[PDB]
RNA sequence: AUGUAUUAAGGAGAGUAUAACUUAAUUUAUGUUUAUGAUAGAGGUUAUCAACA
RNA sequence: AUAAGCAGCUCAAGCAAUAAGAAAGCGAGAGCGUACCUUUUGCAUAAUGGGUCACCAAGUUAAUUUUAGAUGCGAGCGAAU
RNA sequence: GAUGGGGUAGCAGAACGUUGAGUGAAUCUUAGAUUUUUUUUUUAUAACUAAAUAUAGAUGAUAACUCAAGUGAGAAUGGU
């Protein structure tokens, strides 16, 4: 669509359509401009070499050596070099949501899930997958002694501990080739409470 | 059949006398002005006199 | 001694420094594909 | 087709059609078909 | 968001994302921030479209380099000339439009085609309206559609106002052409809206019945879906093409009695 | 890029210069093979051939540019024309004299010889360019050249006011085909009907500029030789060139003239009356002789018809195919010069 | 298809956390190594973020 | 829209490019020409076969025994240590 | 100023094309490799020129010579 919308913008000139008021296309059902819920959250499911191709730069599916609360680079799509924080992490598409407002893309919401009176059309917060962004972390210059961010391009876990009676593990995430330990970020755990029926 | 129609003498037989023809038969209607046939009651004031005269009377 | 592309053609007759112009002016891609990278669309939904 | 409900971007285009046709909005060439570098 | 998995879901989950289509809301929300967005909640910001309006801008960035070589290309040239094809495009509005999949044949509706065609939108919904035809309530609603299409997308059919003036305002004498059919047409708003072109194509298949006829034979009977399409211009383009075939009849010269007819054969002594 | 080295050698200060140096074009294969197209002497160098390949709109200094190749080689073609014609057909009249000379030497057939020469246009004027392509500016509206005539005081008027000009001023007053005389850039356009005018105009001044180096190089007897070779053996129809407004009056004034018995329109043959198709000859007999004859489909047509015939053969009288010309004397000895026909002039009548 | 190695009883019905399999249909423990592996966090359903024996 | 074409071939008027240059295509009109295959002494044959198009669909492999050409060794050759 | 020229059954010679393979960890490709089209040219079952559309850096295409065949279809009341 966008081929031939290019083509008619080059010949028509000054007649060129005002496509935003057409209809929608009968055969996915979208607005013009907009995305679906299931391409623009990304939670359609992926193969199992796909997810540890996506997280082949920070350890591997069940080792994974990023965590929601850390700032990351984009370094795919229209959107590179952007900088923002984790909000979520879908650990099953290995898909991560970054609440920065130049991600937002127009989405066609589903009318069964919908009111009468509400807009067909909203701009939602497109998740990105995980190979599409690399950490960034404020390191300390070894000659001057500056802080200064850098993009981390690997991760790999290191030193690994299980806990058998609990199922727990705790490890810590480095970058190979410089060996420079980094820190978790504040992860805020899950309020637990004791509900009357317990 | 003995052999088989070709695309021509099909056509003819299809299109040649067969164009479907206009209706040009159509007035106003006195009491709404909307499109009718000739000679015939407008469709929208039949049933709307029609529901009309079953309300009051 | 190599091979003649279409943009030593250009060069030849002439044509070529005025396309410079206008596609840098356009901000377009001279001889090059540009800083924007590859469609990535079917790729971020998991194709194979 | 006569008897597909018609959607909320089918009620959309209608109110346009009565606002253009009418004379309150003056038509004017779409500026979000394509981003081209060329402007023209 | 799918239909099967909205209550595959427990309420926290489902709570959860009428937080996030909430919270969206109040982003959204005098006129300059106003007019960024459609009735229907299309934002027009760029980022927002950046990626279904130009999902591939490595591509398209070169093929807008392949246009822009193609076009200095022809400005160098002195003699070069605008393409038939080209100026046609910027000057006369069109809108090809493809109706829904109706439950009919080819061989009955195209019949219903061929009335149409060449006739105004307002002169063909007049005989869709009395047809007898069953298919002729669905083109009726068919045309409907692509006149909004027109009037909103392509801009069409938006000039009446001004050109009843200069007809009565100024008493001027209006357009008189003749169709490629030969009929005889007066035109006095030459952005009317009519049936161009349309035909008939055939789509899948509605349905298969099974006809049992004698000795435990049986047939299937496929049942046919079609569709129309109809090519709306304005009346300019009639204007045009009527001046092109006089223009044509004009340039063909004047009838000669005597004319100089080729002798086309040559030997290799005289006759005379 | 290292990947793509230039394949022309050239200073950094090139793609500037208005046109190539002339260094260049010692080493370019299009004038190369230019030269030995035409066969060129030896004595004319490639720097020279070069130098009539840049227009004056490409570079505006008077050298490097067709100026002044281009008027001395448009002084010698007009003139060895202007005397063959003047020999050829002694009686043609003037406008049809301006419109032959103009058939042959002209912007149109000019420009068709040197398309005939293998002689390919540059895109835009440019010191990268080689010195093989004719190169020109065709979006500098006031390029020309100068010329003998002058301009007209009442030139305005005759533009805008349909005032009358005249074809015995034409000869003083105008250029030599009677025509009156003086009557950053963006690429995404079209052709103009006036940029084709100067893609003519472009054209025309290469081919005489050709005929100004031949003249400097090889002399007056080598510029004849081409001219008469490559320009003056185009062949034209010149009894396609006439257009009539009452014939037969002219014709009679002709007869007035010369003392000729008045003419009288006789019907030598006919068939066909009464139908469709008719044919009728009427030959127009001036006492006993027969002056021109002529077939249409009407009487009064054939009587028309016939009448031209007879004027076409009193314009179109020739002595020679190839006649002396005058020029011929000033070259090596040849033979005593014999007095040429001059006749009185065209015929004006009502 | 051939070769190598190992093994020497097979199917169905119904039910069930729809990768998980038998009304317990995702049981309970050991040892070792855990990024220099193997081939100093969050997470018990927002689960099974660990493989081998 | 006055015509008795296996729709091809030979001859060919005319139409066809807004413009310098550039005519593919369609073709009136004249003539020549009774599809293909199989099977037969012989088929336009009213003898057999086929609604159209796409795809599937037939002298191959093994052992054995020969011949020609080329080439290795040579009253030895090949095989095998 | 060489000689020769229809052809069924049949016999013989010489080639092209299709699929896969070796040389190949080779050559070429956003300065456009590849695009079932159109077009141009060459004694031409074939390749080539150009044009138009799309956009690939190799799970792409490829000369030349060679190797092996599930290798060439208007014909089986053939089959899908
Ligand atoms: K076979
Ligand atoms: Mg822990
Ligand atoms: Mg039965
Ligand atoms: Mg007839
Ligand atoms: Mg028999
Ligand atoms: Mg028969
Ligand atoms: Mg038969
Ligand atoms: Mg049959
Ligand atoms: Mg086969
Ligand atoms: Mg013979
Ligand atoms: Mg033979
Ligand atoms: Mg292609
Ligand atoms: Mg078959
Ligand atoms: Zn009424």
């Amino acid at each position: 669509a966008a081929v031939e919308a290019r083509n008619e913008d080059w010949m028509l000139g000054p007649l060129a359509p005002r496509r935003e008021l057409d209809e929608i296309t009968l055969s996915n059902g979208n607005f013009f401009g907009s995305l679906s819920p299931t391409r623009a959250l990304l939670e359609s499911e992926v193969s199992e070499e796909e997810r540890k191709a996506r997280v082949a730069w920070c350890g591997s599916p069940k080792f994974l050596c990023i965590a929601p609360g850390d700032r990351v680079v984009v370094i795919e799509g229209h959107h590179k070099d952007l900088i923002g924080t984790i909000e979520k992490l879908n650990t099953r598409n290995m898909t991560v949501e970054i609440q920065s407002e130049k991600l937002k893309t127009n989405t066609t919401v589903p009318q069964f899930m919908q009111n009468d009176a509400d807009k067909p059309v909203t701009q939602i917060y497109a998740r990105l997958p995980i190979s599409s962004v690399r950490l960034v972390h404020p390191l300390k210059d070894p000659q001057t002694g500056e802080y200064r961010d850098v993009i981390i391009r690997e991760l790999r876990p290191r030193n690994i501990v299980h806990d058998r009676p609990t199922r727990t593990r705790s490890m810590r995430r480095f970058v190979p080739g410089e060996n420079i330990i980094i820190p978790w970020p504040k992860q805020e755990p899950i309020k637990r409470e004791d509900q009357p029926a317990d | 059949p003995k052999k088989k129609t070709s695309h021509m003498k099909k056509r003819h037989r299809q299109m040649a006398g067969k164009a479907l023809k206009d209706v040009t038969h159509l007035n106003r209607c006195p009491a709404c002005g909307n499109l009718k046939r000739m000679h015939h009651l407008c469709s929208t004031c039949l049933g709307k006199l029609k529901g009309f005269m079953d309300r009051n009377g | 001694p190599r091979r003649v592309t279409p943009v030593d053609k250009e060069r030849m007759v002439g044509r070529w420094k005025v396309i410079q112009k206008e596609l840098q002016k356009r901000e377009l891609p001279v001889l090059g594909t540009g800083n924007h990278g590859k469609y990535v669309e079917l790729k971020w939904l998991g194709s194979k | 087709p006569s008897q597909f409900e018609v959607t909320k971007d089918r009620k959309a285009i209608k109110a346009r059609q009565s606002k253009f046709l009418s004379g309150e909005e003056t038509w004017a060439p779409g500026k979000v078909n394509a981003f081209l570098n060329s402007k023209i | 968001w799918s239909l099967f998995g909205w209550g595959k879901q427990k309420v926290e989950e489902r709570n959860k994302v009428k937080e996030e289509l909430k919270q969206s809301e109040l982003a959204r929300t005098a006129a300059a921030h106003a007019k960024d967005q459609t009735p229907t909640g299309i934002s027009l910001k760029k980022d927002h479209l950046v990626r279904v309006v130009d999902p591939d801008p490595r591509s398209r960035v070169r093929w807008e380099r392949k246009m822009v070589i193609r076009k200095l290309q022809r400005g160098t040239d002195p003699w070069s000339v605008e393409p038939k094809a080209e100026r046609i495009a910027r000057t006369e509005r069109k809108l090809v439009y493809k109706t829904g999949y109706l439950p009919t044949s080819v061989k009955k509706l195209v019949h219903l085609s061929r009335q149409i065609r060449g006739k105004t939108v307002s002169e063909a919904l007049v005989q869709m309206q009395f047809s007898k035809k069953k298919m002729a309530k669905e083109v009726k609603t068919e045309l409907l559609r692509a006149e909004a299409k027109a009037i909103v997308t392509r801009g069409m059919g938006l000039g009446k106002a001004a050109a009843a003036a200069a007809q009565k305002e100024t008493g001027a004498e209006p357009v008189k052409i003749q169709t490629k059919d030969g009929k005889h047409l007066e035109i006095r708003d030459p952005t009317r809206i009519y049936v161009a072109e349309t035909f008939v194509n055939k789509g899948f298949t509605r349905g298969v019945e099974l006809d049992y006829r004698a000795r435990g034979r049986v047939f299937k009977m496929n049942k046919p879906t079609t569709t129309m399409t109809v090519v709306l211009k304005e009346e300019k383009t009639r204007i045009r093409e009527h001046q092109e075939r006089v223009a044509k009849k004009l340039r063909q010269g004047p009838w000669v009695h005597l004319p100089d007819r080729p002798v086309t054969s040559q030997r290799q002594f005289y006759s005379w | 890029n290292d990947r793509f080295p230039p394949l022309e050698p050239l200073p950094p200060a090139a793609e500037s210069l208005p046109s190539p140096l002339p260094e260049r074009a010692l080493t370019s294969a299009k004038l190369a093979a230019l030269h030995a197209r035409l066969n060129l002497s030896p004595k004319i160098p490639l720097q020279t051939l070069a130098r009539t390949l840049v227009d004056a709109s490409a570079d505006e200094n008077p050298q490097f540019n067709n100026a002044n190749l281009a008027f001395v080689g448009q002084t010698l073609i007009n003139y060895h024309i202007a005397e063959w014609l003047l020999c050829k057909y002694p009686r043609l009249p003037q406008g049809i004299l301006f419109s032959a000379m103009k058939a042959y030497a002209g912007p149109k057939p000019l420009l068709q010889i040197a398309r005939s020469w293998g002689v390919d246009t540059a895109a835009v004027p440019g010191g990268e360019v080689d010195p093989g392509l004719l190169q020109f500016d065709a979006l500098k509206p006031g390029v020309a050249i100068t010329n003998f005539g002058y301009k007209r005081t009442e030139l305005a008027y005759l533009e805008k006011f349909k005032w009358r000009r005249g074809m015995a001023s034409r000869v003083v007053l105008d250029d030599d085909f009677g025509d009156v005389v003086r009557s950053d850039v963006s690429y995404d356009r079209y052709g103009n009907p006036d940029t084709r005018a100067a893609a003519e105009r472009a054209h025309a001044y290469f081919v005489r500029a050709v005929v100004g180096a031949i003249y400097a190089h090889c002399g007056r007897e080598a510029a004849k030789a081409f001219v008469k070779a490559h320009i003056m053996s185009r062949t034209l129809d010149i009894a396609k060139l006439f257009e009539f407004k009452y014939p037969t009056r002219e014709l009679a004034a002709l007869c007035a003239r010369e003392d000729f018995e008045p003419p009288v329109a006789r019907l030598l043959s006919e068939t066909g009356r009464q139908s469709r198709t008719p044919v009728f000859v009427v030959g127009i007999y001036s006492g006993s002789d027969k002056l021109g004859e002529g077939a249409a489909s009407s009487l009064d047509h054939a009587r028309f018809k016939a009448a031209m015939n007879a004027l076409k053969a009193w314009y179109l009288y020739s002595p020679g195919e190839n006649p002396r010309v005058p020029s011929d004397m000033l070259e090596e000895g040849a033979k005593p010069w014999t007095p040429a026909y001059i006749d009185m002039g065209e015929v004006i009548s009502r």
